């Protein structure tokens, strides 16, 4: 039951599942979502704010700023533990700043972090704009969530699974290069070659028109897992993440059920 | 995540989960529809706006729905390791 | 008012690809290029730049007096 | 409790104390003033 | 209409509402009494402490 690497982006990671059940692969590309913890801004103490944005506005902002969780899943407790007191489980980050006589933007990059291996993914994020004679004062929470809970703890940006795809031609039909929405022929020599069989949909449009030239199945047993990260955890530590969140949930159910047969 | 039992007998079982939603219903119809022994089995959530799922099971009487689910529950732990161990190696 | 964080429809970050693309689309250069090299391939992080008005610029002007 | 002159936007700060015969504003003569945030911690759930 | 719950999340279609509260200190020239904006120790129409 192996499994095969398409491509490694930045933050895409894209594989080939080859006996796996597609149930399977459909719980790892949901818990890919929602059971994978990550830090986010939980809480905000505000003390100034003359910004044109509200309190409750400034504080989604905050929250919805992605940081890099990738060391905090050792230090940290995760919610399914106790986590609500017993401090040493909430970050702290700080945002003071003021603008003197011309308006001035606030970037992500202007938070400072309590904690040094915890910093904002992208340093060039505009949170809000000052005018004249304006200042801003607070101070945000940090703790690990499952993005079952909110949105903002989710990992991910997509989670897709999709068929595996089988392109045959027969003959020599020139429009199919130019019906395919994923340009998946090309005409070499005049022969219709398929350049990357992978990219194809199952649209079966170019059945619309060729319709014996062209022959598409799907593969019973292979699968395409497709997930691009955020950018707080690598994909690889996501997927893992997942699984053994599935893992946890069974051995907890599979404990209370043989028990009290 | 809290289990309780609406009906059980030799060949039938309707276990109803509090907690849980498609993730692991999901997992668990198809893991059932491979054991051998098993004639019908499915899930539903009764309510969209609440997190809970019922599973049925029933059986031929070769294998008990009790057994039949614990059979399906190590399945799919086995997969989940064996997707990890791959995983940890690209 | 200001550009959201992220994307409505998926979870990717768009608000710091405002800045630049905001610039050289005014610069003369056609939107679906600058779009395409920024890293924006999704038609709904395309229309989330897209159609993005920034009326903060106007409101800074008129702010309660708290 | 403290005002703050209206001219202006955030122009200058004035307390109870600035007894005059009218709601004015002993500095700039405006007829407007409001009210400042009173500074104390407060919480707000990101949610 | 179905709408996208993780969408709403993010802040897609949030508003803000806003209403406003008026009063007036009445000089009351055809008796000479008048009007105060003081809280209510004791007063004939208290509500609660
Ligand atoms: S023409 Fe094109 S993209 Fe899919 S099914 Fe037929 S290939
Ligand atoms: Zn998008
Ligand atoms: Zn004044």
């Amino acid at each position: 039951m192996p499994i095969s690497l398409i491509e490694r982006n930045g933050l895409r990671l894209r594989l080939v599942l080859e006996n796996y059940p597609l149930e399977f692969v459909n719980s790892i590309r949901r818990a890919s979502i929602l059971y994978v913890p990550v830090m986010a801004v939980d809480e905000v103490y505000f003390i100034e704010n003359n910004s044109p944005l509200y309190d409750e506005i400034l504080a989604h902002r905050l929250a919805l700023v992605p940081f890099v969780s990738d060391e905090a899943l050792e230090h940290y407790r995760p919610p399914e533990e106790c986590a609500e007191n017993c401090d040493g489980c909430y970050n702290r980050v700080y945002l003071d700043v003021e603008a003197k006589d011309q308006p001035l933007m606030i970037y992500s990059r202007d938070l400072k972090s309590e904690d040094q291996m915890i910093t904002p993914v992208s340093g060039a994020i505009p949170i809000v704009l000052l005018g004249s004679k304006q200042k801003i004062s607070l101070e945000a929470r940090l703790r690990l969530g499952y993005g079952k809970e909110h949105i903002k703890y989710s990992p991910v940006s997509v989670s897709i699974v999709r068929y595996y795809p089988k392109v045959t031609v027969l003959g020599n039909c020139e429009k199919a290069v130019e019906v395919c929405p994923e340009g998946v022929f090309a005409m070499e020599n005049n022969k219709l070659v398929v350049k990357n069989e992978l990219s194809c949909i199952l649209c079966e449009e170019c059945l619309k028109y060729c319709a014996g030239s062209v022959s598409i199945e799907s593969v019973e047993n292979k699968f395409i897992l497709e997930i691009e990260s955020v950018g707080s955890l690598k994909p690889e530590r996501i997927l893992i993440e997942a699984s053994k969140s599935l893992l946890r949930k069974l051995s907890e159910l599979k404990s209370k059920l043989e028990a009290g047969k | 995540m809290e289990i309780k039992v609406i009906k059980e007998e030799q060949n039938y079982l309707e276990l109803q989960i509090d907690g849980e939603e498609h993730t692991i219903g999901n997992l668990l119809k198809g893991m059932l529809l491979k054991v051998p022994g098993v004639k019908f089995a499915a899930y539903s959530l009764p309510h969209p706006l609440i997190t809970s799922i019922t599973i049925k099971i029933l059986t031929d009487g070769s294998i008990s729905a009790r057994e039949a689910l614990i059979k399906a529950i190590e399945l799919a732990e086995n997969y989940a390791n064996l997707f990890i161990d791959e995983v940890k190696k690209i | 008012m200001i550009i959201p964080i992220r994307c409505f429809t998926c979870g990717a970050v768009v608000a710091d690809k405002w800045e630049p693309f905001s610039n050289r689309v005014m610069g003369g250069e056609d939107p679906e290029k600058v779009l395409t090299e920024l890293g924006v391939n999704r038609y709904c992080c395309r229309r989330m730049l897209l159609s993005h008005v920034n009326i903060i610029r106007e409101i800074i002007h008129y702010t309660r007096p708290i | 409790a403290k005002y703050r002159c209206g001219k202006c936007w955030k122009e200058l700060d004035d307390d109870q104390l600035k007894t005059l015969p009218g709601v004015r504003c002993p500095y700039c003569g405006y007829r407007i003033i409001y009210m400042v945030r009173k500074p104390t911690v407060k919480i707000v759930k990101a949610i | 209409i179905i709408m996208n719950k993780s969408s709403i999340e993010r802040g897609m279609y949030r508003s803000t509402f806003f209403r406003l509260y008026s009063t007036e200190e009445v000089k009351y020239p055809g008796g000479q009494e008048d009007k105060i904006i003081t809280p209510e120790a004791g007063v004939k129409g208290y509500k609660g402490k």
